[PDB]
RNA sequence: GUAAUGGUGGGGACUCAGAUAAGACUGCCGGUGAUAAGUCGGAGGAAGGUGAGGAUGACGUCAAAUCAUCAUGGCCCUUAUGUCCUGGGCUACACACGUGCUACAAUGGCCUGUACAAAGCGAAGCGAAACAGUGAUGUGAAGCAAAACGCAUAAAGCAGGUCUCAGUCCGGAUUGAAGUCUGAAACUCGACUUCAUGAAGUUGGAAUCGCUAGUAAUCGUAUAUCAGAAUGAUACGGUGAA
């Protein structure tokens, strides 16, 4: 299969900056000249909350909200120490977060 | 209906009060709050006044009271047998 | 990678999805690695499923394989019906008019509603009892 | 059916309770055989009384009456009289043939 | 008020035993609880039992005729003019004919006394075939009740 | 037309169900009685001979407590709680629910008819 | 809410069965939400204003 | 790989997941309509006349609800109406009304074998394989911050045996005995299991409620609050009409 892979999961609330960080990372690694497996989209996680509207009796009337989490995945072939160091060194706009496994 | 592996429940303060009464020949009344304490067979033949939230209701404990709880014999709300 | 399956299609229903594979043969049907008759136990639903073939007078000369999941028994029957229709279309343009005449190309976008707050169900409401 | 007298933030003198009953026997000669329920809610909210009478008819009609007053006896007199008159009006609605 | 309802489904002409819509409609009227398979099995077994109680090969024929022996012609619909309610006769439509028939057989069979499922319904079906029983009684009752009140037939609006 | 423990069973009834007519016997323990005296539960309570029913009565008053004694110490248990003046005892005394049910709207299967 | 009740909820009980969660913004003892640690009314107000990231209106 | 598992090596074909786009706008055709606006059918098309559902609720009304979520004018208490704890109580009854669940039974009850889902949840939390146990559950720890594993072999259904219109193998309330789990504690005042106990109830008067299609109807599943405890509430799918 492969000697080892770097599994990096991108978590965000916002699709735009999540995507932006995704191409930022893919460009950053192709600069380092490594073969890459495609940014693969994981299912979005939706948590729906239903709350009352009035601060008192009125029960038939309510309101619904979501929290939406968007997830992407990157796989890195043939891990390199310099490649991992650069990945950890990369700075990142707020709202998109990274999880790394060797 | 506790598990067997837990054994009966008796509060510790009530339990060493029971031991002190057991080592005393005087059969003094014990006033208590822990209605949830099980009647352990050792403490048969005592007199305990349990608090039902208003007053201390007394009981003489016989052998057959064993296995119950203290609150079982101190009524907490009174009905006058008529709803008027 | 023989690609013996000459054509392939997909079909959907309430919440079920089926993948259909046309092969050369005597018309045998294989569903989820099980016999078609043993899988779809209701002969009604089996006739339901085989209706596109009887209409396109092609049963008995093409073998079928089906990989179907989701939905209930009726949903899966409808899904495989739709898959057969789409596979026949992918095979031949000649069957297009008759299949569309029977409505086998337009699939039942009809799906279950969602429950709404203040309602016991999608449309049922709580009892009023005004008196 | 027999009438349901409810009260909020107030205490029923037996005088006023049987006053209400004495005003309500007007129904059980003419109207009782035509109604499902007759509720009378008394409230005492702004140093005044608020009365809500309510009647349901056997043919799907619903009568409601809301009033305010200062003295319970006077308020009950006016409200019950209005209720009885509106009930008579609806009965005649239907029986006009 | 906004009439001309959307076109009915009508696509269920049961492709299981007879390619006939009327059997499908009868099974649908039979349904309790949302159990189409149970209804289909009961109806198939019961009509088979009827066809061998009368010993004919063609079951469609006997089933259809036992229906048509109950399908009514003129029914009573109530209107009211000038504070006077009149039970005017009016000619039913064909769809309502099958509906009233099937409803009457189903009600009589369900409320009858019997041992079992297809037992009750086959028994009622042959009673209808022979033009006797609760269903036929109800049909003729509606017929000649409408006929006993034919004076108001000029109120067909 | 066998009689066990004073109760003679309806001959028309499937015997695994017929024994349930004996107080202290329910469906499950009727099943143990059948498979423990080695009589097919499907055999009717009419075609039963005498030696095997002697076997059943052996089983019954060997392993189980039946209407007489069962009534005896259920009444004994009730009176034991009732004379000792416990909550449950005085509850039995009054005629009100024991396990802590509502006693304002839905307690008249014990309270009786309204 | 009652500030003393807020502080007692914050403090350590004799055991966890003695302590109940409260909206520590307003101290409402109930209507609580664990994901946000605050009551339904505080949640509605602040999510409506957009002060709770990630929480928007739900069309179903 | 003998299993059970795409399980293993493999493979982008498909489903699928999620980003970016196309697509349905009376666009086109016929009839009618004041040359109109509109309107009834037809073609194409997954979708046709707002496709279906949700979100979105004008000026104002009812001195409508909330000082008890918060904020707040005035008034009021200041070893008190404040505050720490123990226990009781919010679970009290001759009664009346409203909301639901389970039934009254044959489109069914019970026994055995077998088949098909979706949406969700897991960090003091999920907790598997197995074994003990009729059972509630117990010992154990694999795997997992999880479209990776676990909750979780969904139930109606189907294939057989049995019941025979019987207050019944229908109904499971009520009580007795012995257990399970939670936590320091569950007697008043928890849930669940095993065994017995087997009541009312024969489709319910006047009157009244919900619903136009995946809708009623019914069958299960999941979540929120939560140490523990839902027939309520929120959400999901199965069968599926008139
Ligand atoms: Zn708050």
């Amino acid at each position: 299969i492969a000697k080892d892979k770097i599994r990096v999961r991108l978590f965000s609330f916002d699709v735009k900056i999540l995507d932006q960080s995704a191409e930022s990372i893919v460009k950053a690694v192709q600069k380092a000249k490594a073969q890459i497996k495609g940014p693969i989209p994981l299912p979005t996680k939706i948590k729906k909350y239903t709350v009352l509207r009035s601060p008192h009796v009125n029960k038939k009337s309510r309101e619904q909200f979501e929290m939406r989490t968007h997830k992407r995945l990157i796989d890195i072939l043939e891990p390199t120490s310099a490649l991992m160091d650069s990945l950890m060194k990369l700075e990142l706009p707020a709202g998109v977060e990274v999880d790394i496994k060797q | 209906a506790r598990s067997i592996k837990k054994g009966p429940f008796i509060e510790k303060s009530l339990y060493q009060k029971v031991l002190s009464s057991f080592g005393s020949e005087k059969r003094v009344v014990i006033k208590t709050y822990s209605r949830s304490s099980t009647i352990i067979p050792e403490m048969v033949s005592l007199t305990i006044s349990v608090y039902n939230g208003k007053t201390f209701i007394p009981i003489y404990i016989t052998e057959d009271l064993v296995g119950h709880k203290l609150g079982e014999f101190s009524p907490t709300r009174i009905f006058r047998g008529h709803a008027k | 990678f023989s690609n013996v399956n000459l054509s392939m299609g997909t079909g959907r229903r309430k919440s079920s999805v089926a993948r259909v594979y046309i092969r050369e043969g005597s018309g045998n049907i294989k569903v989820n690695n099980r016999d078609f008759d043993s899988y779809i136990q209701l002969e009604n639903l089996r006739t339901m499923a085989l209706s596109p073939l009887v209409l396109t007078n092609t049963l008995g000369k093409y073998d079928l394989y089906i990989n179907v999941y989701g939905g209930g028994i009726s949903g899966q029957s409808g899904a495989i019906r739709h898959g057969i229709s789409r596979a026949l279309f992918k095979l031949d343009e000649s069957n297009k008019m008759i299949l569309r005449s029977n409505g086998f190309l337009t699939r039942d976008s009809r799906k279950v509603e969602r429950k709404k707050f203040g309602q016991k169900k999608a449309r049922k409401s709580f009892q009023f009892s005004k008196r | 059916m027999e009438p349901k007298i409810q009260t909020v933030n107030y205490s029923l003198n037996e005088n006023e309770k049987n006053f209400i009953l004495k005003k309500l026997e007007k129904f059980d000669t003419h109207i009782k055989k035509h109604i499902d329920n007759l509720k009378i809610t008394i409230k005492k909210e702004h140093e005044l009384f608020k009365l809500d009478a309510h009647i349901h008819f056997n043919w799907g009609k619903i009568i409601h009456i809301r009033e305010d007053g200062k003295i319970l006896l006077n308020l009950i007199d006016s409200a019950i009289a209005r209720l009885y008159k509106t009930a008579t009006k609806e009965k005649e609605k239907k029986n006009n043939k | 008020m906004s009439r001309k309802n959307k076109k009915i489904k009508k696509k269920v002409f049961v492709d299981t035993r007879y390619n006939s819509r009327i059997v499908a409609k009868f099974a649908n009227r039979m349904m309790y609880d949302g159990k189409k398979s149970i209804s289909e099995s009961i109806l198939y077994s019961s009509i088979d039992l009827l066809a061998d109680k009368l010993e004919e090969s063609d079951k469609m024929a006997v089933f259809y005729k036992a229906l048509d022996n109950i399908k009514p012609l003129v029914e009573v619909r109530s209107r009211r003019v000038g504070g006077a309610t009149y039970q005017v006769p009016v000619e039913v439509r064909e769809e309502r004919r099958e509906a009233l028939a099937m409803k009457w057989i189903i009600f009589a069979a369900r409320k009858s006394s019997g041992r079992s499922m297809k037992e009750k319904l086959s028994n009622e079906l042959l009673n209808a075939y022979n033009s006797t029983g609760a269903a036929f009684k109800k049909k003729e009752d509606t017929h000649r009740m409408a006929e006993a009140n034919k004076a108001f037939t000029h109120y067909r609006w | 037309m066998a009689r066990i423990s004073g109760i003679d069973l309806p001959n028309n009834k499937q015997l695994k169900i017929a024994l349930t007519s004996i107080y202290g016997i329910g469906r499950t323990r009727a099943l143990e009685v059948c498979n423990k005296s080695s009589i097919s539960p499907s055999k009717i309570a009419k075609d039963l001979d005498n030696d095997e029913v002697n076997r059943l009565r052996k089983v019954i008053e060997s392993d189980y407590i039946v209407e007489g004694k069962l009534r005896s110490e259920v009444a004994m248990s009730i009176k034991r709680l009732m004379d000792i003046a416990c909550y449950r005892g005085v509850r039995h005394r009054k005629g009100l629910p024991l396990r802590g049910q509502r006693t304002k709207t839905n307690a008249r299967t014990r309270k009786g008819k309204r | 809410a009652k500030k003393s009740m807020i502080i007692r909820a914050l403090r350590k009980p004799k055991y966890k069965t003695r302590q109940n969660n409260r909206c520590k913004l307003c101290g409402r003892p109930r209507g609580y939400l664990r994901d946000f640690c605050m009551c339904r009314i505080c949640f509605r107000k602040y999510a409506s204003e957009g002060l709770i990231p990630g929480v928007s209106k739900s069309s179903w």
